[PDB]
């Protein structure tokens, strides 16, 4: 997090707002609350309180402008900056001006008014862009349904302010850093070519023809897929990538959900009821065996039959010895299989059915 | 002693960070047929 | 007087440019007998 | 009596916004033929 040049904060801690004018894209009512939740998320981790004067001078004056608007910093039209906040201060001080010439929405389409808001109304506390790239304040429109406050803005917004006098106290989630030891996974596919290990609603690609990990939020291509993913595999023959999510799962060609999904395990693929969801999954290379991982448990699924293969509830203590009870996430890259449980990583080879090499789960990555 | 004027603007804005490198494109279909 | 209004804010910064395509996926496997 | 000087400059204007997400690539060549079926 980054605190603004200056350290302009609010002497007043019971501010007043007001929305000057409105969109002609949302109901004054959905903007009006759009508005509401957004002051809230902010005064919810601080002494902070935001009243909404309906008329005269509120401390935050909100509005809705195009391209010029006699303020210095003109809009862009469609895209690009949506919106722009004035640090603390009297006048023009702790203003918000959203570029009208956008689509403001109360859902997931572009530019969802309220994700937009509770970044704008950071740099109107006190706030500037953090560097850290799963805060909501980090210089970049993402969404996936869900809008909070990230661990790092809740300790940006309490360096200015102090906390929130609410007894229970306000948490955020932790963004993950690749080289970091203890660092654990959900999930890793091998979307085509490349690989993906997934970590709550972020991912780390590795790209063969680049030296660097990317992380991300998961959103960046898939905004319709569900917060925090339990397993994941990539099926080749038809250029997918299923994720799975407790009892159902999602299916993903390239950068598009397809049509129909989520869609339930029991159905799709024939487990028992008593699973309750998967743990982890790798499909063969090209024999379309896909193995999902329950527990100590395992199943086998032949993807061309569409049906799960002869009794294979087995435990995978034994077809799979040594690698252990459990595997948070697994996946095949060059005829070898790599489990992925706790912090250890498994080179096993099912050619011999041995663990070749133990190593780091973030080994894969440049530390 | 009367207050003084309003200061110039602030330095330009910093541009906008670039984009995340689109995602690789489908693998292409198998190979024609063999010849008998 | 007064050494007087901070001053307003500069204008704001460009938008970044679009991300970079990605690659032409892998060829396609040989095909069959 | 005199009027003060000029106040200091103004913040920076804030960054950009970021860029978008690029297009993904186009697919790739067809495989290579196959072998030779019946003789
Ligand atoms: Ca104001
Ligand atoms: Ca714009
Ligand atoms: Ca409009
Ligand atoms: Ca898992
Ligand atoms: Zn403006
Ligand atoms: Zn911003």
């Amino acid at each position: 997090f980054v605190l603004t040049e200056g350290n302009p904060r609010w002497e007043q801690t019971h501010l007043t707002y007001r929305i000057e004018n409105y969109t002609p894209d949302l109901p004054r009512a959905d903007v009006d609350h759009a508005i509401e939740k957004a002051f809230q998320l902010w005064s919810n981790v601080t002494p902070l309180t935001f009243t909404k004067v309906s008329e005269g001078q509120a401390d935050i004056m909100i509005s809705f402008v195009r391209g010029d608007h006699r303020d210095n910093s003109p809009f862009d039209g469609p895209g690009g900056n949506l919106a722009h906040a004035f640090q603390p201060g009297p006048g023009i001080g702790g203003d918000a001006h959203f570029d009208e010439d956008e689509r403001w929405t109360n859902n997931f389409r572009e530019y969802n008014l309220h994700r937009v808001a509770a970044h704008a109304l950071g740099h109107s506390l006190g706030l500037s862009h953090s560097t850290d790239i799963g805060a909501l304040m980090y210089p970049s429109y993402t969404f996936s349904g869900d809008v909070q406050l990230a661990q790092d803005d809740i300790d940006g917004i309490q360096a200015i302010y102090g906390r929130s006098q609410n007894p229970v106290q306000p948490i955020g989630p932790q963004t993950p850093k690749a080289c970091d030891s203890k660092l654990t996974f959900d999930a890793i596919t091998t979307i085509r070519g490349e690989v993906m290990f997934f970590k709550d609603r972020f991912y780390m690609r590795t790209n063969p023809f680049y030296p660097e990990v990317e992380l991300n939020f998961i959103s960046v291509f898939w905004p319709q897929l569900p917060n925090g993913l339990e397993a994941a595999y990539e099926f080749a023959d038809r250029d997918e990538v299923r994720f799975f999510k407790g009892n159902k799962y999602w299916a993903v060609q390239g950068q598009n959900v397809l049509h129909g999904y989520p869609k339930d395990i029991y159905s799709s693929f024939g487990f028992p009821r008593t699973v309750k969801h998967i743990d982890a999954a790798l499909s063969e290379e090209n024999t379309g065996k896909t193995y999902f991982f329950v527990a100590n448990k395992y199943w086998r699924y032949d993807e061309y039959k569409r049906s799960m293969d002869p009794g294979y509830p087995k435990m995978i203590a034994h077809d799979f010895p040594g690698i252990g009870h459990k595997v948070d996430a697994v996946f095949m890259k060059d005829g070898f299989f790599y489990f992925f449980h706790g912090t250890r990583q498994y080179k096993f080879d099912p050619k011999t059915k041995r663990i070749l090499t133990l190593q780091k789960a973030n080994s894969w990555f440049n530390c | 002693g009367p207050p003084g004027p309003p200061g110039p603007p602030g330095p330009q804005g910093l541009a906008g960070q670039r984009g995340i490198v689109g995602l690789p494109g489908q693998r292409g279909e198998r190979g024609p047929p063999g010849p008998p």
